[PDB]
Protein backbone atom coordinates (compact mmCIF):
# COMPACT_ATOMS: atom_id res chain seq x y z
CA UNK A 1 0.00 0.00 0.00
CA UNK A 2 1.11 3.30 -0.71
CA UNK A 3 1.11 6.48 2.09
CA UNK A 4 0.72 9.67 -0.13
CA UNK A 5 1.77 12.61 1.47
CA UNK A 6 3.06 16.00 1.21
CA UNK A 7 6.53 16.85 1.91
CA UNK A 8 8.28 20.13 0.82
CA UNK A 9 5.04 21.29 -0.55
CA UNK A 10 5.70 18.36 -3.13
CA UNK A 11 3.27 15.63 -3.25
CA UNK A 12 5.11 11.77 -2.61
CA UNK A 13 4.41 8.79 -2.52
CA UNK A 14 5.70 5.80 -0.38
CA UNK A 15 5.04 1.88 0.32
CA UNK A 16 4.21 0.97 3.68
CA UNK A 17 6.87 -1.81 3.19
CA UNK A 18 9.58 0.80 3.36
CA UNK A 19 8.43 2.17 6.50
CA UNK A 20 10.86 1.33 9.58
CA UNK A 21 9.41 3.83 12.26
CA UNK A 22 5.86 5.31 13.45
CA UNK A 23 4.58 7.52 16.52
CA UNK A 24 1.66 9.41 16.93
CA UNK A 25 2.12 13.51 17.14
CA UNK A 26 -1.54 14.49 18.30
CA UNK A 27 -3.76 14.11 14.96
CA UNK A 28 -0.63 12.81 13.07
CA UNK A 29 1.00 10.01 12.24
CA UNK A 30 5.13 10.65 11.68
CA UNK A 31 7.04 7.75 10.27
CA UNK A 32 10.12 7.15 8.93
CA UNK A 33 10.91 4.87 5.82
CA UNK A 34 13.85 3.27 3.86
CA UNK A 35 14.76 5.94 1.24
CA UNK A 36 17.27 3.60 -0.68
CA UNK A 37 19.61 3.14 2.11
CA UNK A 38 18.62 6.86 3.91
CA UNK A 39 16.06 8.02 6.24
CA UNK A 40 12.99 9.50 4.57
CA UNK A 41 10.50 11.39 6.68
CA UNK A 42 6.75 11.91 6.53
CA UNK A 43 3.35 12.37 8.33
CA UNK A 44 -0.05 12.23 7.36
CA UNK A 45 -3.31 12.94 9.92
CA UNK A 46 -4.42 9.89 11.46
CA UNK A 47 -7.88 10.46 9.66
CA UNK A 48 -6.16 10.39 5.98
CA UNK A 49 -3.56 7.46 6.90
CA UNK A 50 -3.60 4.34 5.28
CA UNK A 51 -5.34 1.90 7.59
CA UNK A 52 -2.03 -0.51 7.11
CA UNK A 53 0.08 2.66 8.64
CA UNK A 54 -2.59 2.73 11.28
CA UNK A 55 -1.78 -0.99 12.03
CA UNK A 56 1.90 -0.60 12.53
CA UNK A 57 1.45 2.37 14.87
CA UNK A 58 -1.47 0.24 16.65
CA UNK A 59 1.25 -2.40 16.66
CA UNK A 60 4.18 0.02 18.30
CA UNK A 61 1.49 0.92 21.00
CA UNK A 62 1.16 -2.08 22.27
CA UNK B 1 34.51 16.07 21.08
CA UNK B 2 35.71 12.43 19.53
CA UNK B 3 35.01 10.39 21.67
CA UNK B 4 37.05 6.79 21.90
CA UNK B 5 35.10 4.02 21.47
CA UNK B 6 35.36 2.57 25.15
CA UNK B 7 34.83 5.95 26.90
CA UNK B 8 32.18 6.45 24.63
CA UNK B 9 30.69 2.66 26.10
CA UNK B 10 31.54 4.42 29.36
CA UNK B 11 29.40 7.02 29.52
CA UNK B 12 26.76 5.64 27.65
CA UNK B 13 26.52 2.90 30.82
CA UNK B 14 26.43 6.17 33.08
CA UNK B 15 23.59 7.57 31.34
CA UNK B 16 21.48 4.30 31.48
CA UNK B 17 21.39 3.09 27.59
CA UNK B 18 22.96 -1.01 28.32
CA UNK B 19 19.17 -2.29 27.93
CA UNK B 20 17.33 0.81 27.24
CA UNK B 21 14.54 -0.83 25.82
CA UNK B 22 15.79 -4.00 25.34
CA UNK B 23 19.19 -2.65 23.33
CA UNK B 24 22.45 -3.45 24.76
CA UNK B 25 24.93 -1.22 24.73
CA UNK B 26 26.58 -2.32 21.95
CA UNK B 27 23.62 -1.24 19.56
CA UNK B 28 24.18 2.12 20.85
CA UNK B 29 27.90 2.29 20.42
CA UNK B 30 28.05 0.75 17.28
CA UNK B 31 25.09 3.32 16.46
CA UNK B 32 27.11 6.31 17.25
CA UNK B 33 30.31 5.13 15.28
CA UNK B 34 28.27 4.91 11.89
CA UNK B 35 26.16 8.09 12.44
CA UNK B 36 28.64 10.27 13.54
CA UNK B 37 32.14 8.42 14.08
CA UNK B 38 31.99 9.10 17.43
CA UNK B 39 32.03 13.11 17.47
CA UNK B 40 29.48 14.85 18.92
CA UNK B 41 29.93 18.08 16.59
CA UNK B 42 28.73 16.23 13.33
CA UNK B 43 26.51 17.99 11.17
CA UNK B 44 24.65 16.84 8.43
CA UNK B 45 22.22 18.73 5.86
CA UNK B 46 19.52 15.95 4.97
CA UNK B 47 18.11 16.90 1.23
CA UNK B 48 14.52 17.52 2.40
CA UNK B 49 15.85 20.37 4.39
CA UNK B 50 16.58 19.18 7.75
CA UNK B 51 19.58 18.44 9.37
CA UNK B 52 21.31 16.02 11.61
CA UNK B 53 23.00 16.71 14.58
CA UNK B 54 25.87 15.44 17.21
CA UNK B 55 27.05 11.86 18.20
CA UNK B 56 23.84 9.82 17.08
CA UNK B 57 22.22 12.24 14.10
CA UNK B 58 19.29 13.33 15.42
CA UNK B 59 16.92 15.37 12.91
CA UNK B 60 15.71 18.82 13.08
CA UNK B 61 12.43 18.12 11.47
CA UNK B 62 11.02 16.42 15.10
CA UNK B 63 13.41 16.77 17.64
CA UNK B 64 15.41 19.51 18.01
CA UNK B 65 14.99 23.18 16.77
CA UNK B 66 17.65 24.69 14.44
CA UNK B 67 15.60 27.30 13.26
CA UNK B 68 15.79 26.67 9.52
CA UNK B 69 13.27 23.57 9.54
CA UNK B 70 9.94 23.96 8.07
CA UNK B 71 7.01 22.32 10.52
CA UNK B 72 9.83 21.51 13.24
CA UNK B 73 8.31 19.75 16.48
CA UNK B 74 11.41 20.15 18.54
CA UNK B 75 9.63 17.01 21.11
CA UNK B 76 12.93 16.81 23.03
CA UNK B 77 11.99 20.60 23.27
CA UNK B 78 16.39 21.83 22.42
CA UNK B 79 17.92 23.78 20.51
CA UNK B 80 20.07 21.53 18.27
CA UNK B 81 23.31 23.31 18.95
CA UNK B 82 22.73 21.38 22.19
CA UNK B 83 23.26 18.08 20.40
CA UNK B 84 27.06 18.98 19.54
CA UNK B 85 27.94 19.10 22.89
CA UNK B 86 30.77 17.30 24.71
CA UNK B 87 28.50 16.27 27.63
CA UNK B 88 26.19 13.92 25.61
CA UNK B 89 23.44 14.30 28.14
CA UNK B 90 20.93 15.96 25.95
CA UNK B 91 21.79 13.69 22.90
CA UNK B 92 21.17 10.57 25.19
CA UNK B 93 18.10 12.45 26.28
CA UNK B 94 16.79 12.97 23.33
CA UNK B 95 17.55 9.56 22.07
CA UNK B 96 15.79 7.75 24.51
CA UNK B 97 12.46 9.80 23.45
CA UNK B 98 12.86 8.66 19.86
CA UNK B 99 13.34 4.94 20.73
CA UNK B 100 10.38 5.43 23.83
CA UNK B 101 7.82 5.41 20.65
CA UNK B 102 9.85 2.35 18.13
CA UNK B 103 13.13 0.80 18.24
CA UNK B 104 16.76 1.60 16.83
CA UNK B 105 14.97 1.35 13.86
CA UNK B 106 15.19 5.57 13.58
CA UNK B 107 18.74 5.19 12.57
CA UNK B 108 19.93 4.68 9.41
CA UNK B 109 23.26 3.77 10.68
CA UNK B 110 22.19 1.05 12.90
CA UNK B 111 19.53 -0.63 10.51
CA UNK B 112 22.74 -0.69 7.88
CA UNK B 113 25.84 -2.07 9.89
CA UNK B 114 24.52 -2.93 13.28
CA UNK B 115 21.13 -5.01 13.30
CA UNK B 116 21.76 -8.32 12.85
CA UNK B 117 25.61 -8.07 13.94
CA UNK B 118 28.00 -9.08 16.94
CA UNK B 119 26.86 -5.55 18.47
CA UNK B 120 28.56 -6.42 21.56
CA UNK B 121 32.09 -6.49 20.00
CA UNK B 122 31.81 -3.06 20.25
CA UNK B 123 31.86 -3.08 24.16
CA UNK B 124 34.96 -5.67 24.28
CA UNK B 125 37.60 -4.80 26.32
CA UNK B 126 36.33 -1.58 27.55
CA UNK B 127 35.92 -1.20 31.35
CA UNK B 128 32.40 -1.16 32.58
Amino acid sequence: VKVKFFWNGEEKEVDTSKIVWVKRAGKSVLFIYDDNGKNGYGDVTEKDAPKELLDMLARAER
Amino acid sequence: KVFGRCELAAAMKRHGLDNYRGYSLGNWVCAAKFESNFNTQATNRNTDGSTDYGILQINSRWWCNDGRTPGSRNLCNIPCSALLSSDITASVNCAKKIVSDNGMNAWVAWRNRCKGTDVQAWIRGCRL
